[PDB]
RNA sequence: GCUUUUGGUCGGUGGAGUGAUUUGUUUGGUUGAUUCCGUCAACGGACGAGAUCCAAGCUGCCCAGUAGAAUUCAGAAUAAUUCUUCUCUGCGGGAUUCCUUUGUAAUUGCACAAGGUGAAAUUUUGGGCAACAGCAGGUCUGUGAUGCUCCUCAAUGUUCUGGGCGACACGCGCACUACAAUGUCAGUGAGAACAAGAAAAACGACAACCUACUUGAUCAAAAGAGUGGGGAAACCCCGUCACAUAGACUCACUUGGGACCGAGGAUUGCAAUUAUUGGUCGCGCAACGAGGAAUGUCUCGUAGGCGCAGCUCAUCAAACUGUGCCGAUUACGUCCC
């Protein structure tokens, strides 16, 4: 009675590690949900269980690895891995059903997981300073 | 609905939204979040601005001028002090205050130039609906740094105090007199 | 968006050569190209099946230029 | 009051020298047991617009570009 | 630190890596196994 | 059921509850010095007061989460912007002063030592009462103040 | 005396075209040979600008290398080694490896 | 380097012209594109474009003892097992204008758009490359790379040659950068979290590079010293931020400039007379309080903010080169400049 499954946020890596059982709470990436310092990232990653089915669906132990990213990206990095954590499940260990309900409600909700949305840096070049920025040009 | 469609800004009331005004209504963000900071790539596209809550839009528009700035994460701590003061002063959602404060805010007319190469020439143009969301938020939180800038006994009030106002559609607001004065350099014009 | 004469040409010799590729499909139309055809990249094969099957399709409206043996 | 809110009908063009204003058709919006459309009048707008925009006119009844 | 191609002790030679190959330049010294790639 | 930080939210709370439990015991240890600077280029006076009072169960939560460390890496808790840096760009840098001094305080008083981290770890029990006694108006619910 | 192999070398198909190819004397042989994956690849950038003069538009090459690491591991075969290495004559600039541990 | 960020250039045979030259290389439509299709006294070819490349993004296979997860068993506080989710990398998949919209345009065509699928949606993204002609563009300070013609021994040569300069104070005029004056961290004191490309070493002798630990610690800081492995997958606690921790300020040139400043002291080393500094601690009363005309460069993980290594380097970064974190409003346009 398990998955597992990995959030990514530019370099940010979740991990999301899968133990079951119903009554349980979460630890943030080493620490619980309920007392994540921002308050601000707290009530997003509330939106992983809070919306969708907040309670009906999922108390699951679960634990989540994230390193990679500064401290946004990270939070970030963890709801993905808890919405793919979850919808790990209920395609493993249920029907159909019950995850086209959730995974569409995800899908309505944004692109809570669907994918990394993937942007990264941009590489510095040349003489151009930073990236796109050019060195400045005088007595023109 | 046991909070789970329904938000919070922490703990508030987004469903009984609306906006007032025919005009720039129905295309106007109309709440369904709980914290103003939302990453994605919000415009890639052409008219993609007019999706997310205002209150990204303004957490969002919320810091300009940046020194040593956190932006969304400063400005949503500033928005939790915002809104609250401002619903218990207004007694409404200070959601509603907010867009009602938008539409308020910005001139519905304006006056550019049409003239052709270098001729200063002038012609009546009429505002269109993005540009009173785009240029409220600007111009609103513009009013902040200025009140806000030596003079303050008032931390956070400055955002407060012209979003009070230009729900009230009071000419103090900075938002408003520039509404105003602008369509003095219009219905003179034209 | 728009195809090289490369891409343009070398598809009218399929097209020309080849019409065990049929289907409007630009995935089979895609594997027939590259086992018969050398480019020695991707992306011109991903061009070539492209409007290898613009071709063809267009063939259906009527005729096309490098007229087919029929 | 002083709003009359019309729709755009159509975009009628590019119009004027920096890329800026945009000339477009506006279909009153207004409707009443005796519709009033002007039908239309082309107005000159300020800023991005598009397909279906409200545009509320505080200066109504003017006649537009004509001349310039 | 004067350098390996030439008597140089000039146009600053890299010492990254300890290959000192600046005296006739990196350039116009090569085989190494660099590339230009980027 | 209580683990070290993890139920807590030891940011200002397991550690102050554990800094009355240090001051108003006779038992621990303040050396003599205060008068200098604890922390990376500050010419700003050590604190307004209570210098050690912020410093030692940090190095013990230091120690329990981070297990094996010391006067090198434990001062990548210390922070600062080292800037007072004249007219150049600042750089950042930590304090590898105090720490001894730091560290020997446990290395009395039933916390290990010269390798490891504690003894008893009594920073469980000791703050097994946060969510128990809050000090905030902790809310906990109706039934605990 | 389970053996270890690194073999560094930059250049195209060599890094392959010995362990890939040349352990398949080990490999499908007496031998009982443990393959991990190759380690890492490092790219050594060095950037010096074009201009052997002063005057420029301001630019800079890239100039870059890349090193492949692969580890292959094994049982003890005493002398065979000796043997296994030297079946097979094929590569250049690839590295011979002479390991011991455990 | 620049002309030169664009899409341009050249020839053979043929045609027109006494000829220089011209056609090909075009009206039109479309495209970043002399890119396409169509038309065509031109026909068939060469470059440039594209495409090959390189890195970034989703993904397959291989693979882990110099990567890191699952589990049970026992132990503190209410060590055995199996694996590839996470990481490693060579070679592969994937993207194409593919459906749709009676859409725009249009019997053709080449195509465009709003939308769909997908990690990615229109040269996917950032680069490298890059024709043909030229410029009295820069370099004789890169080089046994070079023509002259000056020097040739109280030398313009050489000196671990000695000392001095290249860097000086008329607030002189100018380019680029760092600091910043706020109550939006705002100043500072503590506290909580978390990142990534990168480097590290010695021979014609009997270890000179980094970094972790703990002493220096019965008394500052930076220092000193001893132990310990790394030839590089020895390392991961960077600041921005988060903190209401009930912290201190508090209508001000000021609990914000760090300049100028004289006293001690530790440090690299032939020598520092300011080399330099989490070094102290005095000067603050030096400007300074949104910047006159004028001027800079970019559109999405972007500017901006933040910061980290690298390069020079015995010692020194407000420089450049690259990595990563925070993350924006405005246009999705025109030719007016």
């Amino acid at each position: 009675k398990q998955v597992q499954t990995f959030g990514k946020k530019k370099t940010a890596i979740a991990v999301a590690t899968v133990t079951k059982a119903a009554q349980c709470n979460i630890k943030v990436n080493g620490v619980p949900l309920q007392q994540i310092l921002p308050d601000t990232l707290r009530a997003k990653i509330m939106e992983a269980i809070t919306v969708v089915g907040s309670k009906y669906y999922s108390r699951l132990r679960i634990d989540v690895a994230v390193h990679g990213g500064g401290q946004v990206s990270q939070a970030y990095a963890a709801r993905q891995a808890i919405a793919k954590g979850l919808i790990a499940f209920f395609q493993k260990y249920h029907n159909e059903v019950e995850k086209a309900a959730l995974k569409d409600k995800f899908l309505a909700y944004d692109k809570f997981l669907l994918i990394a949305d993937p942007r990264r840096c941009e590489p510095k070049k040349w003489g151009r300073h930073s990236a796109r920025t050019r060195f400045t040009k005088s007595y023109r | 609905m046991s909070s789970k469609t329904p938000k919070l800004f922490n703990k508030w009331s987004f469903e009984g939204l609306e906006t007032s005004e025919l005009a720039l209504r129905d295309h106007i963000s109309t709440t369904a979040a709980y914290v103003p900071h939302t990453s994605g790539r919000w415009q890639k596209r052409r008219f993609y601005k007019a999706r997310m809550p205002i209150v990204e839009r303004l957490a969002n528009g919320l810091m300009f001028k940046g020194r040593g700035n956190g932006r969304k994460l400063q400005a949503a701590r500033l928005l939790k002090h915002t809104l609250e003061i401002i619903h218990l002063l207004t007694d409404e959602n200070p959601l509603q205050v907010v867009v009602d404060a938008v539409s308020k805010g910005a001139p519905r007319e304006d006056s550019t130039r049409v003239g052709s190469g270098g001729v200063v020439r002038r012609q009546a143009v009429d505002v269109s609906p993005m540009r009173r969301v785009n240029e409220a938020i600007y111009q609103m939180c513009k009013g902040a740094r200025e009140a806000a800038f030596r003079n303050l006994k008032s931390m956070p009030e400055c955002l407060a105090d012209e979003i009070v106002n230009a729900s009230k559609g009071s000419s103090n607001s900075y938002a408003i007199k520039k509404k105003d004065e602008v369509e003095r350099v219009a219905k003179a014009n034209r | 968006k728009i195809r090289t004469k490369t891409v343009k040409r070398a598809s009218r010799q399929v097209v020309e050569k080849y019409y065990s590729k049929l289907n409007f499909d630009f995935y089979q139309n895609k594997r027939v190209v590259m086992d018969v055809t050398i480019a020695e990249s991707k992306k011109l094969k991903n061009k070539i099946a492209g409007y290898a099957t613009h071709i063809m399709k267009r063939l259906a409206r009527g005729p096309v230029r490098g007229i087919s043996l029929k | 009051d002083q709003a009359q809110v019309g729709l755009i009908i159509k975009v009628l063009g590019r119009t004027g020298s920096r890329g800026n204003v945009t000339q477009v058709r506006v279909r009153l919006m207004a409707e009443a047991g005796s519709p009033d459309y002007n039908r239309t009048i082309v107005r000159n707008v300020k800023g991005p617009c598009k397909e279906n925009d409200m545009l509320s006119l505080m200066e109504t009844e003017r006649e537009a570009r004509r001349l310039k | 630190r004067c350098c390996v191609i030439c008597s140089n002790q000039k146009a600053l030679i890299r010492k990254y890596e300890l290959n000192v190959c600046r005296q006739c330049f990196r350039e116009n010294a090569e085989h190494i196994g660099f590339t230009k790639l980027r | 059921k209580i683990h070290r930080i993890g139920k807590r939210k030891g940011a200002s709370l397991k550690d102050v509850s554990a800094w009355r439990w240090i001051k108003t015991a006779a038992r621990h240890f303040k050396q003599e010095g205060k008068i200098f600077v604890p922390n990376c280029t500050e010419i700003m006076k050590s604190s307004h007061g209570r210098e050690r009072a912020p410093q030692n169960p940090d190095w013990y939560y230091i120690r329990c989460a981070a297990v094996l460390r010391a006067i090198y890496l434990r001062p990548g808790v210390g922070y600062g912007g080292l800037s007072k840096r004249f007219g150049n760009k600042k750089n950042y840098g930590s304090r590898p002063e105090h720490t001894v001094t730091s560290s020997t305080g446990p290395l009395h008083w039933a916390c290990k030592s010269l390798t490891k981290l504690g003894l008893v770890e009594p920073g469980a029990q000791s703050g097994q009462r946060l969510t128990r006694k809050g000090h905030k108006f902790a809310d906990s619910l109706a039934f605990q103040v | 005396q389970t053996v270890r192999l690194t073999i560094t070398s930059r250049n195209a198909k060599a890094v392959e075209s010995v362990t890939s190819q040349l352990l398949t004397r080990a490999r499908d042989e007496k031998v009982t040979i443990h393959g991990p994956v190759r380690l890492p690849t490092r790219t050594l950038k060095i950037t010096t600008r074009k201009t052997p003069c002063g005057n420029g538009t301001n630019t800079w090459d890239t100039f870059e290398l890349k090193i492949y690491k692969r580890i292959i591991d094994l049982h003890a075969p005493t002398e065979q080694v000796k043997k296994i290495t030297s079946f097979t004559m094929e590569s250049g600039v690839d590295v011979s490896i002479t390991i011991l541990d455990r």
